[PDB]
């Protein structure tokens, strides 16, 4: 098999615009192989389309990584009545993850044929893409994408005269990192606060408008139309086993060159930081510690960044999650308290305030926070600091709750003595 | 929302005059059973309680809740009123 | 930043507000998104119509949205309390917002904030006396990668120095529009100082797909 990952090829690169260096309009995006035999693909029948899913091992690229096949094929039964939709997350909240805007802005046409091909598997009538509201000039990028596949006859009535109708909607967000959440989006989209729905029913039983809904993230839907031109199998050549395909990355931080680039998964993390973003910035002994998926994931600190790679699996195992790939690089210039302080302080601004343990639990954590920055605080105060995140995890809700506790026990989990040795410091001084 | 105070029998009796105290303005009683008041297991040991002791009665059927039909997913429906307008 | 409403001389139920006819026809093409029956789905859109032909949503535009819509008036106070990007106060005619969530914070957005408060003379939070300019902190606008960024009203000002903005600034106050993106050598999310990716023409329709179709 292969046992190292990395070292992708421009020829298996699924996004070849990400950088906008060519024609983002329907003119280029047919010139780079989309809306090839989109026909051919659509006749095949949703369980064809599914069956390529679920053997391409591909897993959602939003945050949570279920498989997508297996997701995706809930909404496979007969129609009871209601119409099915499919919902494209284009919220893009996590902290820095911004992998979706470039393909959204960039690659805008990937994202419409994923609709149609991902919306037939399901068979819906209709995709609606949330994108968040500050990506104005982006959301009319797509727009004006979706207004020439209409034109064009790739969607709409009769979508490639495949006989299959279709519409895209583009609704806008108003400014909330809840609404990326499945549920919370849904309820936005039906126009009421942007507060999670609890689980039972599941979206593919009653979702937006009450109607049998899959919620995909942008990238999960955008490289469904390349698994099934190109195979499957040919997606699953990528990555460690139940880790398939190529992902896209965000090193952001304290890199010499903060960049996105697509790169296969599994690719260690070092790899990843060094051949891409230029290095951590004063070398790699500079490291003090990466966030590798997201805010929500728990931070690592430069030991078990030596050898870990990027996937689902490798970075469980290191106590964490893969979450949106976005890597977030500090160097041990960072003030490391005050860093994951002002992500709590970001969790306490975006929380809806439905449930009762992120809505006083999460502002409980960031007025302990905010006090051990400056170390106005006792030791017994971090075990009581970890309990607290221990009942906000796993009570609430959605998953905005559990990504509030884990970065705070990432944490106290590696940074413990730089907690207590800043509140010594603090009482020596009064 | 406790309904713990609602698993027993009770017996009470009627309630008589209760009148200004003129020095204090408390309330004064001339009923000795003002208080008194029985707890039963079931309405039967209540009532054979009451016949050997000479009183006339009047016996209450047990109110229950009735059962209910509690779906969170009907918050939600496509067609119904049961659609919330708010969570 | 209250969550209450208190009548006021310029923010009362009397305000006037209506929509243009223009905005007419746009409130009908966001109504027909949805399916019949469910209308109060536009409330979020058609409100922040309101806001972008007014600027801001005095209790006036949110009474007309939910009249429109034929909508509950406090369903659609709900929305305009709940979303932060609806302004139930007016904000200056270019509305600043510095993102200093973590990534932003580690790559010096204090030194952008501190640089936009000196030149404008207001603090966070304030708009200048001839109500050109209102600033404020934001999260994660999802610009991580080309941070410090900041966002005036529609376009994104990204890999920024403190001298960068103070350019903008100057520009917007002379009247010029700015063309939004990365201040720095680069044009979006690139590597800065060369492609490590896709320096390879793209591949053309029909490679690599499977046999069978
Ligand atoms: C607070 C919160 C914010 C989220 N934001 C996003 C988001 O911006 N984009 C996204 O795709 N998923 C987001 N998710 C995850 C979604 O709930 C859901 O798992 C995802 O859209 C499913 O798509 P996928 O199968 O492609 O991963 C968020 C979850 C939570 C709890
Ligand atoms: S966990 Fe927080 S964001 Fe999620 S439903 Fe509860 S209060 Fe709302
Ligand atoms: S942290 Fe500022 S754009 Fe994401």
């Amino acid at each position: 098999k292969k046992t190292s990952f990395g070292s992708l090829k421009d020829e298996d690169r699924i996004f070849t615009n990400l950088y906008g260096r060519h024609d983002w309009r329907l003119k280029g995006a047919q010139s780079r192989g989309d809306w090839y035999k989109t026909k051919e693909i659509l006749l095949k029948g949703p369980d064809w389309i599914l069956g390529e899913v679920k053997t391409s091992g591909l897993r959602g690229r939003g945050g949570a990584g279920f498989p997508t096949g297996l997701k995706w094929s809930f909404m496979n039964k007969p129609s009871d009545g209601r119409p099915k939709y499919l919902v494209v997350n284009a919220d893009e909240g996590e902290p820095g993850t911004c992998k979706d805007r470039e393909i959204i802005r960039h690659d805008p046409h990937k994202l419409v044929e994923g609709c149609l091909v991902g919306g037939r598997a399901m068979g819906a009538r209709a995709a609606y893409i949330y994108i968040r509201g500050e990506f104005y000039n982006e959301a009319s990028n797509l727009q004006v994408a979706i207004r020439e596949a209409y034109e064009a006859g790739l969607i709409g009535k009769n979508a490639c005269g495949s006989g299959y109708d279709f519409d895209v909607f583009v609704v806008r967000g108003a400014g909330a990192y809840i609404c990326g959440e499945e549920t919370a989006l849904i309820e936005s989209i039906e126009g009421k606060q942007g507060k999670p729905r609890l689980k039972p029913p599941f979206p593919a039983d009653v979702g937006v408008f009450g109607c049998p809904t899959t919620v995909a993230n942008v990238e999960t839907v955008a490289v469904s139309p390349t698994i099934c031109r190109r195979g499957g199998a040919w997606f699953a050549s990528f990555g460690r086993e139940r880790n398939s395909g190529t992902k896209l990355f965000n090193i952001s931080g304290h890199v010499n060159n903060p960049c996105t680039v697509e790169e296969e998964m599994s690719v260690p993390l070092k790899e990843l930081i060094e051949k891409h973003a230029g290095g951590v910035t004063g070398g790699w002994d500079n490291l003090l510690a990466v966030i590798p998926g997201g805010s929500s994931t728990p931070l690592i600190p430069k030991s078990v960044c030596e050898t870990v790679l990027m996937d689902f699996d490798a970075l469980i195992q290191a106590q964490t999650g893969l979450g949106t790939a976005a890597v977030i690089v500090m160097d041990r210039s960072t003030d490391i308290v005050k860093a994951i302080a002002r992500l709590i302080e970001f969790y306490k601004h975006e929380s809806c305030g439905q449930c009762t343990p992120c809505r006083e639990g999460v502002d409980w954590m960031n007025k302990v926070m905010a006090r051990f920055v400056r170390g106005d605080a006792r030791p017994a105060e971090i075990d009581s600091l970890w309990e607290i995140s221990k009942q906000i995890e796993g009570h609430t809700i959605c998953a905005l709750g559990d990504g509030a506790a884990w970065p705070v026990q990432g944490l106290i989990r590696h940074f413990r003595p730089e907690l207590e040795e800043r509140m010594q410091q603090f009482a020596q001084q009064h | 929302s406790g309904v713990n105070n609602t698993k027993k029998w009770k017996m009470e009796f009627d309630t008589r005059e209760r009148w200004e105290n003129p020095l204090m303005g408390w309330a004064s009683t001339a009923d000795p059973l003002s208080n008194l008041v029985l707890t039963f297991s079931t309405k039967e040991d209540a009532v054979a309680f009451a016949e050997k002791n000479g009183w006339s009665y009047d016996v209450e059927e047990r109110k229950v809740p009735k059962p209910k039909s509690k779906s969170y997913g009907a918050n939600f429906s496509w067609n119904k009123r049961t659609r919330v307008s708010t969570k | 930043a209250l969550f209450v409403h208190r009548d006021t001389p310029e923010n009362n139920p009397e305000t006037p507000f209506d929509f243009t006819p223009e905005n007419y026809k746009r409130i009908e093409a966001i109504v027909k998104n949805y399916p019949e029956g469910h209308k109060a789905a536009a409330v979020l859109p058609v409100l922040d119509l309101a806001q972008r032909q007014n600027g801001w949503l005095p209790i006036s535009a949110m009474n007309k949205v939910a009249e429109i819509l034929q909508v509950p008036p406090m369903r659609v106070y709900e929305v305009a309390t709940f979303y932060t990007m609806y302004n139930r106060k007016p904000v200056g005619k270019y509305h600043i917002q510095v993102c200093t969530t973590t990534p932003c914070m580690l790559r010096n957005s204090d030194s952008i904030l501190e640089a936009i408060q000196k030149k404008l003379g207001i603090k966070v939070g304030e708009t200048t006396p001839d109500k050109l300019f209102t600033l404020i902190e934001v999260e994660c606008l999802g610009a991580c990668v080309n941070a410090p960024m900041v966002q005036i009203n529609d376009n994104y000002y990204e890999d920024l120095t403190p001298k960068d903005i103070e350019e903008i600034i100057d520009e917007l106050k002379a009247g010029k529009i700015p063309k939004p993106g990365p201040r720095s050598g680069r044009f979006s999310c690139e590597p800065a100082g060369g492609l490590t990716s896709l320096t390879e023409p793209p591949k053309g329709p029909g490679f690599g797909v499977q046999a069978g179709l």
